[PDB]
RNA sequence: UAUCUGGUUGAUCCUGCCAGUAGUCAUAUGCUUGUCUCAAAGAUUAAGCCAUGCAUGUCUAAGUAUAAGCAAUUUAUACAGUGAAACUGCGAAUGGCUCAUUAAAUCAGUUAUCGUUUAUUUGAUAGUUCCUUUACUACAUGGUAUAACUGUGGUAAUUCUAGA
RNA sequence: AUUCAUAAUAACUUUUCGAAUCGCAUGGCCUUGUGCUGGCGAUGGUUCAUUCAAAUUUCUGCCCUAUCAACUUUCGAUGGUAGGAUAGUGGCCUACCAUGGUUUCAACGGGUAACGGGGAAUAAGGGUUCGAUUCCGGAGAGGGAGCCUGAGAAACGGCUACC
C-alpha cells in the first residue's frame, strides 16, 4: 500500500507478434526503481494473462526520483513469448541459462586453427603419431 | 563514423577586457542575483546578441511578410511565454529594447528569493543546488531554470526535501541521535 | 568502384524514411525491386517507424518469416524490399490494409484502405511497346510488363491493375482536368488538376497544377501520376487531400485541434 | 617431399604455374594458379619414394601385396548402377539389391542403406507431367490471349473505319 | 560583434609600421583539475617499417549423406531426424583505413547512351528439341569421374601434396 | 528525330536455350493397373522490361607563378576513309591520306607545406583563411607491370614476375 499506481500509456496491441505492447510508468513515493519481478506479477493481474508471459524492458526513473518509466510487453503464452524474446531476456526472466560457450577469440581462434586442416584430419592425426614414432 | 554529434558556445567574451564601467555593471549584476562567474552574464548576453539580430533581421524585412509574421510572432510568444517581454509591448521594436535584467530576473534562483521561500538570493540558490525546490512535479538543481510564467505559482519546496516534509535532514538526525545517546533511550 | 554498393549509411538515406541520426551508423538500403532505392519505403522502416509493430530488426524478420506482411497480394519476406507509391500492403493478421501513397509533406503516409480497394492498384504507363512475336505489353511505374493492353493507352497514363492477375480492369487518360498526383520534386504529396502542359521538344515536358484551393504550381511530369477523373479519386486520399496550406495556417489547426 | 609431376621429362626440379585440375596443386580460390616446384618424371638416384602400381600377378607369393584383400567401401548409389552391377536387365528392382552395411553399437544392431539416385518414382512422374501440363496450358493461355486481342482489333478497325468513311 | 590604445618630437598635426587587443570543431605545451552530459583522438615529420592475435564465410522441409558420428527407424531392408567432413551454389568486387598520387585531372551542379554492359530483386516470357525423315537415339528416365572417405607415404618446414 | 520496336524472306552456326532437379501434401477418376490425372512451393532457365548499378559522356566552375610565350605532331598531335579491338562510341590501335589542334580571354611549363565537394573559423556589409578527417565522389594498398575466376576486380586479408 505504497501507492505504486502502475499504468501503461501507448497501449497498442500487436497480434503479428502475437502479444501487447505498452509504456509502463509507475509513481513509486519514498521508494526507488522498486524492481521489475514484482512489476512483471502485477501486470500480469492487470492484463489477465500470466506471470511468465509479462515483458519489460527499460525503467529510468526521473531525476528526484518517485516515478520511473520504462516498456512492457505482455506475450498471448509463454510458447510464443519464448519464440518471441530475445535469448538475453531469457536469461533475465530465469526461463533459460546461459548457454556455455567459448571466449570470442577464443572461438576465432579455433576457426583460423580449423581452416588449416582440409578434411577431418583424422589420416594426419595418425602420420603424425607414425611419424614421431619411427 | 557516425553522425557528429551537434554542440556550439553559449556565450561571447567581451572584446575589450578590461573596461571599469563594463567591469562595474557586471559585479553589480554579479552581486544582485548572486551570480558565480561572469559566464553567467556572458551567457545571458549571448541571447539578447542572438535574438536582438534576429529581431533586426526580421524588421528588416516589411510587414505583411510571411516570414516575418511567422518567426517574429513565435520568437514573441517565446518571450511573452518566459516572461521577459511582458503581456503589453508585444513588438520586435521592445524585443530590441529587451535588457539582460529582463532574463536575470526570469531565473529561478531569482524567482525562488523572490516568492519568499528563500530570504536571499544566495540562499535560493543554495537551496535549488540541494535540491529543496519542484517547480512541477519534478525537482530542479539548476539556478538557471527560467521559469515560464506557467510555473510561478508551483515554485515550492521539495515533496522529498525536509523542508517539504518526508524526512527530518541528515544532520537533524545526527543530533537527535547524539540528544538520545547523551540521555538514554 | 569495382562493384555495386550494398550499404547504406545514415546521412544518405532517403529524408522521407525520417530516420534518426542517432542509434546506429547505418540505414536499410532497399534491395532491387519493382521501384528506385531512394523513392522506396522499405518494409523494416514500415514496420518499425511508421507501423511500431517492432522494437528491432530481428523481430521485423520474425514477422517477416511468419509470413504475415504481403505486398500486392505476395508475401514478399525480404526485410528490406523496396515497397514503393501505389503498393498495398496486407497484413492478413489484425486484417488490416495499407496503400503506400505520400502525405501533403512528401513522406510515406500511413493510409489505411479497405479490401475492395485493395483488390486493386493504379500503375503509370512508363512505356508501350511491341514485344517479340509482335506483341504489344505496357510497362508500368512499379516495372510490370502486361501483354495485350488496350491500345487506347499511351505513355503517361495510368490503368488499373487487377494485382491478382496480370491484367488490367480500366485505364484514365493524361488530357487536362484530371487529378493527378505530384510523385517527384518539391511539390510531392500535391493533389490537382491538369490545367495544361506544354510540348517541350528535346524532353521534360511540363505540367500545370492547381488544387482545389486554387494553389497553382508547375511540376515535371516525370512527377506526374493520374490518379482518376476529375474529382472521384479511384484511391481513397489520405488524411489533407494534398491541399498544402502555408505554415501559419498550419499552426492554426494546431491551435484548433488543440482547442478542444 | 616434392612430388614427381606426369610429363616433366627433366632429371631434376623445375617450377610451374600449377592449375585447377592438375597434379600436385589443389587451388584454395576460384581461378587461382599458384607456382610449385615440382620433382620431374624422369627417375634419378635424387628420388626417395618411387611409386609402384602391379599390372600383372607373377609366380611368388609377397607378405602383404597379393595374399590380403580389403573389402570394398561403397557399393553402387545410383540405380542403374546397381543395375550395370549385378546384372539384372534395363527394368528391374534396385531396392531389394541395395548394399546394406550392419553398424554394430555394441548391444543394439542397426542397418544403413544408401540414398538411391535417379530411380524413378511417382513423385518424380508427377513433377514430370505437371511441367508437361504447365507448357500446355500456358500455350492455350497465350493462343486465346492472342485471339481476344485480334478480334479487339478488328472491332476498334472497324469502328475506326466506319467513322473515317462517313466523316 | 559597424569601438580602438601605447611608441618617432622640446612640443604639435600627419604618414607609417612595431607593439598591444578579441575569436579559432586549431594544434602543441606549462601550471591547476571536484561534479554530470557530450566525445576529437598517429592526418601534419615517415603512403616509413612491422612481432603477435583477430578482421569472410555461409544450410533451409526444399542440390549431394553408408561419418565404420549421435538419437537409432517411425510402411519405412533404398533413404527419410539431427548431422562433423567434403563435393555443389553463393559471397568474398560490400565494408573499414588512408590521402601518396592527381591542377579541366578528380570533383561540383547540369545533360546523353538514337553510343553500351548489367549477377541478383521484381514483371512478363518458350506445344515447333523432325542430323539432308520420304536413317531419330532409354523418358516409369543415358553415361563416367571424382571429392569427402579407407589405406600406403615423401619433406625440417607451409592452409605442400603422391601412389592405390 | 533513327537503318526504332516488331515482322517477313533467303540462308549461316567447332548449333544457344527450350527442367533426366528438390521439399511438403497426395485429392479426384475408372480398362483396379501400385493405371489416368492433380495441388502448395523451392532451385533453375532463353529473351524483353525493372532495380541495383557500371562505363563513357554535354556545358560551366579550381590555388600561386611569365625569372614559364609559345606548345603538340619521331613513339597520334588535329581530322577523313577503311579495318581491327572493346561491352559499346572514339586515333582506342592499325593502314592510307590531308596539315591540322591549343594560345596573352595566360596554351605549354614550374610549384603546391593540392585528394575535390558538402562544409568550418572569423566577419556590420563586402570579404579573408581553412577543409587529411563522422556524408558524397575519386585514388591506393611498399613501387611498378601483368593476369585468372567471376555479372562486376586490372582485386592485393587473390595470383604471377621484377625491384
Ligand atoms: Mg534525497
Ligand atoms: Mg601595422
Ligand atoms: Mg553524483
Ligand atoms: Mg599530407
Ligand atoms: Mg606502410
Ligand atoms: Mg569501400
Ligand atoms: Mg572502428
Ligand atoms: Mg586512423
Ligand atoms: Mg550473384
Ligand atoms: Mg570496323
Ligand atoms: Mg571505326
Ligand atoms: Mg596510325
Ligand atoms: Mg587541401
Ligand atoms: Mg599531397
Ligand atoms: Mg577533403
Ligand atoms: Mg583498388
Ligand atoms: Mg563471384
Ligand atoms: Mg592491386
Ligand atoms: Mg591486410
Ligand atoms: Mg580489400
Amino acid at each position: 500500500s505504497d501507492a505504486v499506481t502502475i499504468r501503461t500509456r501507448k497501449v497498442i496491441s500487436n497480434p503479428l507478434l502475437a502479444r501487447k505492447q505498452f509504456v509502463v510508468d509507475v509513481l513509486h513515493p519514498n521508494r526507488a526503481n522498486v524492481s521489475k519481478d514484482e512489476l512483471r506479477e502485477k501486470l500480469a493481474e492487470v492484463y489477465k494473462a500470466e506471470k511468465d508471459a509479462v515483458s519489460v524492458f527499460g525503467f529510468r526513473t526521473q531525476f528526484g526520483g518517485g516515478k520511473s518509466v520504462g516498456f512492457g510487453l505482455v506475450y498471448n503464452s509463454v510458447a510464443e513469448a519464448k519464440k518471441f524474446e530475445p535469448t538475453y531476456r531469457l536469461v533475465r526472466y530465469g526461463l533459460a541459462e546461459k548457454v556455455e560457450k567459448a571466449s570470442r577469440q577464443q572461438r576465432k581462434q579455433k576457426k583460423n586453427r580449423d581452416k588449416k586442416i582440409f578434411g577431418t584430419g583424422k589420416r594426419l592425426a595418425k602420420k603424425v603419431a607414425r611419424r614421431n614414432a619411427d | 563514423p557516425r553522425a557528429p554529434r551537434t554542440y556550439s558556445k553559449t556565450y561571447s567574451t567581451p572584446k575589450r577586457p578590461y573596461e571599469s564601467s563594463r567591469l562595474d555593471a557586471e559585479l553589480k549584476l554579479a552581486g544582485e542575483f548572486g551570480l558565480k562567474n561572469k559566464k553567467e552574464i556572458y551567457r545571458i548576453s549571448f541571447q539578447l546578441s542572438k535574438i536582438r539580430r534576429a529581431a533586426r533581421d526580421l524588421l528588416t524585412r516589411d510587414e505583411k511578410d510571411p516570414k516575418r509574421l511567422f518567426e517574429g510572432n513565435a520568437l514573441i510568444r517565446r518571450l511573452v511565454r518566459v516572461g521577459v517581454l511582458s503581456e503589453d509591448k508585444k513588438k520586435l521594436d521592445y524585443v530590441l529594447a529587451l535588457k539582460v535584467e529582463d532574463f536575470l530576473e526570469r531565473r529561478l534562483q531569482t524567482q525562488v528569493y523572490k516568492l519568499g521561500l528563500a530570504k536571499s538570493v544566495h540562499h535560493a540558490r543554495v537551496l535549488i543546488t540541494q535540491r529543496h525546490i519542484a517547480v512541477g512535479k519534478q525537482i530542479v538543481n539548476i539556478p538557471s531554470f527560467m521559469v515560464r510564467l506557467d510555473s510561478e505559482k508551483h515554485i515550492d519546496f521539495a515533496p522529498t526535501s525536509p523542508f517539504g516534509g518526508a524526512r527530518p535532514g541528515r544532520v537533524a538526525r545526527r543530533n537527535a541521535a547524539r540528544k538520545a545517546e547523551a540521555s538514554g533511550e | 568502384a569495382r562493384g555495386p554498393k550494398k550499404h547504406l549509411k545514415r546521412l544518405a538515406a532517403p529524408h522521407h524514411w525520417l530516420l534518426d541520426k542517432l542509434s546506429g551508423c547505418y540505414a536499410p538500403r532497399p534491395s532491387a525491386g519493382p521501384h528506385k532505392l531512394r523513392e522506396s519505403l522499405p518494409l523494416i522502416v514500415f514496420l518499425r517507424n511508421r507501423l511500431k509493430y517492432a522494437l528491432n530488426g530481428r523481430e521485423v524478420k520474425a514477422i517477416l518469416m511468419q509470413r504475415h506482411v504481403k505486398v500486392d497480394g505476395k508475401v514478399r519476406t525480404d526485410t528490406t524490399y523496396p515497397a514503393g507509391f501505389m503498393d498495398v500492403i496486407t497484413l492478413d493478421a489484425t486484417n488490416e490494409n495499407f496503400r503506400l501513397v505520400y502525405d501533403v509533406k512528401g513522406r510515406f503516409a500511413v493510409h489505411r484502405i479497405t479490401d475492395e480497394e485493395a483488390s486493386y492498384k493504379l500503375g503509370k504507363v512508363k512505356k508501350v511497346q511491341l514485344g517479340k512475336k509482335g506483341v504489344p505489353y505496357v510497362v508500368t511505374h512499379d516495372g510490370r510488363t502486361i501483354r495485350y493492353p488496350d491500345p487506347n493507352i499511351k505513355v503517361n497514363d495510368t490503368v488499373k491493375i487487377d494485382l491478382a492477375s496480370g491484367k488490367i480492369t480500366d485505364f484514365i487518360k493524361f488530357d487536362a482536368g484530371k487529378l493527378v498526383y505530384v510523385t517527384g520534386g518539391r511539390n510531392l504529396g500535391r493533389i490537382g488538376t491538369i490545367v495544361h502542359k506544354e510540348r517541350h521538344d528535346g524532353g521534360f515536358d511540363l505540367v500545370h497544377i492547381k488544387d482545389s484551393l486554387d494553389n497553382t504550381f508547375v511540376t515535371r511530369l516525370n512527377n506526374v501520376f493520374v490518379i482518376g477523373e476529375q474529382g472521384k479519386p479511384y484511391i481513397s486520399l489520405p488524411k489533407g487531400k494534398g491541399i498544402k496550406l502555408s505554415i501559419a495556417e498550419e499552426r492554426d489547426r494546431r491551435r484548433a485541434q488543440q482547442g478542444l | 617431399g616434392f612430388p614427381m609431376k606426369q610429363g616433366v621429362l627433366l632429371p631434376t626440379r623445375i617450377k610451374l604455374l600449377l592449375t585447377k585440375n592438375v597434379s600436385c596443386y589443389r587451388p584454395r580460390r576460384d581461378g587461382e594458379r599458384k607456382r610449385k616446384s615440382v620433382r620431374g618424371a624422369i627417375v634419378g638416384p635424387d628420388l626417395a619414394v618411387l611409386a609402384l602400381v602391379i599390372v600383372k600377378k607373377g609366380e611368388q607369393e609377397l607378405e602383404g601385396l597379393t595374399d590380403t584383400t580389403v573389402p570394398k567401401r561403397l557399393g553402387p548409389k545410383r540405380a542403374n548402377n546397381i543395375r550395370k552391377f549385378f546384372g539384372l536387365s534395363k527394368e528391374d528392382d534396385v531396392r531389394d539389391f541395395v548394399i546394406r552395411r550392419e553398424v554394430t553399437k555394441g548391444e543394439k544392431t542397426y542397418t544403413k542403406a544408401p540414398k538411391i539416385q535417379r530411380l524413378v518414382t511417382p513423385q518424380r512422374l508427377q513433377r514430370k507431367r505437371h511441367q508437361r501440363a504447365l507448357k500446355v496450358r500456358n500455350a492455350q493461355a497465350q493462343r486465346e490471349a492472342a485471339a481476344e486481342y485480334a478480334q479487339l482489333l478488328a472491332k476498334r478497325l472497324s469502328e475506326r473505319k466506319a467513322e473515317k468513311a462517313e466523316i
